[PDB]
């Protein structure tokens, strides 16, 4: 299989690169068309024309021990792309995924507070949502995931973990609750 | 027994490569105080001066430029050199801060020779138009290499050597991207310097030694397809702008009027290029990874007058390019700036003779 | 023409981090270098650092590297400066300067940010009089004056009778304790003979605490 | 870093006077080297750049020397508004500054008109008191002032400071604070604070006690 790593929208993320060898030598990160992102030329730094160009941006202390991270930072939906490490002979190949998250809650009067969270994944790929209760009710979902009526208990800090390719990425969302129903 | 023909016994040559290290040869002088001078002077040897070459008939041999020991070695000579001449003020390397005299120095690259000891010799391809990897059927034997001045640079390679016939585009792998593309002209292009901040080159001219180089790379890459420049990609100061030394300062000039061109797309001008540039104190260093920062200029005229030999491209491509090609200006591995010149050399052991059989 | 206008001042709790700004005029910002510089109360002035707005290519002392960071917002012609994990003893005006002439030195300055870091908040001062010991039958002159005590942060200023009294003041510099409050004292001779006519107001004001206190003396 | 070592770190002159001010790099760092003037409450002001070329709008009585590591700066008729305190600094590339050098005001040996106050109403209904001590316009900026409570001299709880040297008679002020309690205040009745200074023949004590109507 290929190495697959997940990341969360609006985050950093540092994709590795290891030479056999503890010293700098000529490598290059290019994506899935095969376009340059970023590379050196000696002890000096290269951009490529990509669409990364001002978030990408490895740093040189560690190029000396072998290390050419590919490190992306403020990560969008459309950053999700096999990337390839071409170092000595060797195109180690990774793919990545950035999942992203937002909750909407409108809270009615006659009604109560109805919550709705959506994920946002990236193009060609199937996601299982797992929204926790913060006492404990784990909620199934797809694209979205909806809570009619919250309650008084479900004040707290709910963990959605997404599950794509074997492994798993965290959310954590803080649910302040405005309204709860009672039998009057 | 014999017949009519004297029957002639050859003692053919025999060799294999290999590596060692060479020695040089400078015309230094002992009374200049310039840098390059005072090294040449205590690591070189007095000069030729009437050189010349064993021409050896109908033999092949197959070089490779992307992977020739003299570089490296020349390469480290030329750190060596630095070392010793260009003392920063402030040196920032792998955590660690230095701080130091930086006395300013006159520096101007003076041309060097790499020879062969005794037991070795230099092969050397007398082919014209030679891309360096691959045979060669007009080699011959050398003791030392021609004048090489140390020209540290990006993108534009200067006071170098010109192609005796066509221009030359040169690259370890022209199908991978990431490849840099050594480029050789037939004919140079003045790029006239000056401390006020620009650089100029002949329009008219500059455009000509685009429309050759375009010429060459439309035909490595399918004579059906456009030619387009354009400017660095981005990465550091030093590879982004044309980067060099001029005086003991470090001019960062925008190449990107050199570099914005279409060719082959069929469907008032400046009289000449003037580019915006710009001295720099605190520099990144090519030697190693790291910092380092510099004393202030010191009077305001700095004119520097050189020769556009050479350029270090890159190509875009990825497979998405079709009917188009773009390349960009490149470089900061100084050792392409070295095989731009020793493409056509070769280091090679001596041994025994060997004798000639007879076939007819 | 040329001006680098700075930020206001600034209270922070040790551990924090403060980040001033010094907006700049007159000249193209981004084509030279701008400088940071800061002076304790009463000390020797100490470099900190130096920016290239183009390159952002940055320097620091050895006192401040892998603790302080200066960047340069060159669409705003703006300059920023950041100090990670405040001590006590980095309580100083922080001025920034520039060369736009190239003389490689500063020749403009800005007009300064005093960042005060202490364990305590703002709190006014207690005032507390200082009366005369003997009079009107003892010496010609006598000493007097207020007591400005427990404030935080400076400044404060001090004058007598509303502007009118300014003859023989003796402002002395503030203090801090070990308590981390500052507490400075005033004082002024006059004629031992007219004390007994004469009243001595103070005009006391910590404009921290937006603090204005008045005050009279009395040797009754 | 390189070190900027300038002295004498102050230096007291009379107008007319010739001042020379020197500066001293721990490292060769050319003729890159600058001068500061910096009167309190504001910021400096350059003064010499490339360590002898004279910054616009400059008296000429101004001018700096040296090269290397050595340098100087020199004011020849010195004037009353060049009394400050004056900064040398590396220019090259890093800008280390010279500790400081203090350019203060001549004249004769004053005595100190001595002072002494107890704390008063307010302060002891907080729970905290403070006795004051004052030096009145004397010179030099030096003096030596104890606290004996009860002739028992103690250390550690007081706090002076001094003013700048008045801009008319160009003398000092200092006021030394003694705190303590509430209770340490009242379990004593005698304090007093014992004055050392060059320009008085014998040390001056000045206490006082119960107080009286
Ligand atoms: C190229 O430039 C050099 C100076 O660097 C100059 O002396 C020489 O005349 C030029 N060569 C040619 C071919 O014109
Ligand atoms: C090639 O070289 C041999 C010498 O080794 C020479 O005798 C022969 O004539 C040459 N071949 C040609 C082109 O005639
Ligand atoms: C080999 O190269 C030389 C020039 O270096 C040329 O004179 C000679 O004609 C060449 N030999 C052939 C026949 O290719
Ligand atoms: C030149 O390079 C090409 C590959 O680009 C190679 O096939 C050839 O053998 C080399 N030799 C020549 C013809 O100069
Ligand atoms: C190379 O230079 C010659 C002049 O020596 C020029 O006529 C020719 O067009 C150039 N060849 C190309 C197009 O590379
Ligand atoms: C040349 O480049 C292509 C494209 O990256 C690559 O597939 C091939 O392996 C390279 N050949 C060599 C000599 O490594
Ligand atoms: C000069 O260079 C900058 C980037 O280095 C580029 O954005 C700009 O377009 C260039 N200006 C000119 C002269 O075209
Ligand atoms: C390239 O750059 C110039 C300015 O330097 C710009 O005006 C022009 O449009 C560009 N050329 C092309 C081919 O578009
Ligand atoms: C050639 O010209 C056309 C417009 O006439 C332009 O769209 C195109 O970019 C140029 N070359 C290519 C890449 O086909
Ligand atoms: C090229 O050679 C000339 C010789 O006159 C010299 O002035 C110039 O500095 C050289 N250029 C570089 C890049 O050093």
């Amino acid at each position: 299989m290929k190495k697959v790593v997940l990341g969360k929208k609006g985050d950093t993320v540092e994709l590795t690169c290891t030479a056999s060898q503890k010293k700098s030598i000529q490598f290059h990160w290019k994506n899935s068309n095969q376009i340059k992102i970023l590379g050196n030329q000696g002890s000096f730094l290269t951009k490529g024309p990509s669409k990364l160009n001002d978030r990408a941006d490895s740093r040189r202390s560690l190029w000396d021990q072998g290390n050419f991270p590919l490190i992306i930072k403020n990560l969008k939906i459309e950053d999700s792309d096999t990337y390839i490490c071409e170092v000595e002979d060797q195109k180690e190949e990774v793919q990545l995924l950035v999942f992203g998250l937002t909750a909407n809650s409108d809270t009615h009067l006659l009604q109560g507070q109805s919550l709705t969270l959506t994920l946002e994944s990236p193009p060609g790929s199937s996601p299982s949502v797992q929204c926790r209760s913060p006492r404990g009710k784990n909620i199934q979902g797809g694209k979205t995931l909806s809570v009619s009526q919250l309650e008084l208990q479900d004040s707290g800090t709910w963990t959605c973990t997404v599950l794509q390719n074997q492994k798993k990425v965290e959310f954590k969302i803080d649910i302040v609750v405005l309204a709860f129903q009672k039998a009057s | 027994t014999e017949k009519l023909w004297v029957t002639v016994y050859y003692g053919v040559p025999v060799w294999k490569e290999a590596t060692t290290t060479l020695f040089c040869a400078s015309d230094a002088k002992a009374y200049d105080t310039e840098v390059h001078n005072v090294w040449a002077t205590h690591a070189c040897v007095p000069t030729d001066p009437n050189p010349q070459e064993v021409v050896l008939v109908n033999v092949t041999e197959n070089f490779n430029m992307w992977k020739n020991d003299m570089v490296e070695q020349m390469h480290e000579d030329i750190i060596s050199l630095w070392d010793q001449s260009l003392k920063p003020c402030v040196k920032l390397t792998g955590g660690s801060v230095i701080t130091q005299a930086c006395p300013k120095v006159s520096f101007e690259p003076i041309p060097i020779h790499y020879c062969a000891p005794a037991g070795f010799a230099i092969l050397k391809c007398n082919n014209k138009t030679f891309n360096g990897t691959g045979p060669c059927t007009n080699v011959s034997t050398v003791q030392c290499t021609h004048g090489i001045r140390p020209v540290v640079s990006s993108q534009l390679l200067l006071n170098g050597s010109l192609a005796e016939e066509e221009v030359v585009i040169r690259s370890v792998n022209f199908t991978d991207n990431a490849k840099t593309i050594i480029v050789q002209l037939n004919t140079s292009v003045e790029i006239n310097c000056t401390g006020a901040g620009h650089c100029n080159i002949a329009r008219a001219k500059w455009n000509n030694t685009l429309k050759q180089i375009a010429s060459k790379l439309r035909e490595q890459f399918g004579n059906n397809k456009t030619i387009i420049f354009k400017q660095s990609s981005g990465g550091d100061p030093e590879i982004v702008t044309h980067w060099f030394n001029c005086g003991g300062e470090f001019f960062y000039c925008n190449s990107t009027q050199l570099f914005n061109s279409t060719w082959f797309n069929s469907t008032e001008g400046s009289d000449t290029i003037t580019l915006p540039c710009r001295i720099k104190q605190i520099i990144n260093m090519w030697q190693k990874v790291g910092k380092a920062m510099y004393a202030p200029p010191i009077s305001g005229q700095i004119r520097c007058s050189s020769n556009i030999t050479g350029l270090l491209l890159t190509r875009d491509g990825g497979n998405s390019n079709n009917e188009s090609e773009i390349f960009r200006p490149g470089g900061g591995d100084m050792r392409d700036n070295w095989r731009s010149e020793l493409y056509k050399y070769k280091v090679v052991k001596i041994e025994p003779l060997g004798v000639a059989p007879t076939k007819a | 023409e040329v001006q680098l206008v700075q930020s206001g001042a600034e209270v922070k709790k040790p551990g924090a981090t403060v980040k001033i700004s010094c907006k700049a005029s007159g000249y193209t910002f981004s084509d030279f270098y701008m400088y940071w510089v800061r002076q304790a109360p009463g000390k020797g002035l100490e470099w900190m650092g130096l920016i290239d707005p183009e390159d952002a290519d940055t320097m620091y002392a050895e006192k401040f590297r892998g603790r302080v960071t200066i960047t340069a917002d060159t669409s705003t012609d703006t300059g920023y400066l950041e100090l990670s994990s405040l001590r006590s003893e980095d309580t100083a005006v922080y001025y920034c300067a520039a060369d736009p002439w190239e003389l490689n030195a500063f020749n403009v300055w800005g007009q300064g940010t005093l960042v005060s870091v202490s364990s305590a908040s703002t709190k006014g001062p207690s005032v507390f009089p200082l009366a005369p010991s003997s009079k009107s039958t003892s010496g010609g002159t006598a000493a007097l004056g207020c007591l400005v005590k427990d404030y935080f942060p400076e400044p404060v200023t001090v004058s007598w009778n509303s502007g009118a009294l300014t003859s023989g003041v003796h402002t002395f510099p503030a203090v801090l304790q070990s308590s981390g409050l500052y507490s400075l004292s005033s004082v002024v001779t006059v004629p031992s003979s007219s004390l007994g006519t004469q009243t001595y107001i103070c005009n006391v004001n910590h404009k921290p605490s937006n603090t204005k206190v008045d005050k009279k003396v009395e040797p009754k | 870093d390189i070190q900027m070592t300038q002295s004498p770190s102050s230096v007291s002159a009379s107008v007319g006077d010739r001042v020379t001010i020197t500066c001293r790099a721990s490292q060769d760092i050319s003729t890159w080297l600058a001068w500061y003037q910096q009167k309190p409450g504001k910021a400096p002001k350059l003064l010499i750049y490339a360590a002898s070329t004279l910054q616009s709008g400059v008296p000429s009585r101004f001018s700096g020397s040296g090269s290397g590591t050595d340098f100087s700066l020199t004011i020849n008729s010195l004037q009353p508004e060049d009394f400050a305190t004056y900064y040398c600094q590396q220019a090259n590339s890093f800008f280390t500054f010279g500790g400081g050098t203090k350019v203060e005001i001549k004249r004769t040996v004053a005595a100190p008109s001595v002072f002494i106050f107890p704390p008063s109403d307010e302060q002891l209904k907080s729970g905290t008191a403070s006795v004051v001590c004052l030096l009145n316009n004397f010179y030099p900026r030096e003096a030596k002032v104890q606290w004996k409570v009860d002739n028992a001299l103690q250390s550690g709880n007081s706090q002076e400071s001094v003013t700048e040297q008045d801009s008319k008679d160009s003398t000092y002020s200092l006021s030394s604070t003694l705190t303590l309690s509430k209770a340490d205040y009242e379990k004593h009745k005698l304090y007093a604070c014992e004055v050392t200074h060059q320009g008085l023949s014998s040390p001056v004590t000045k206490s006082f006690n119960r107080g009286e109507c």
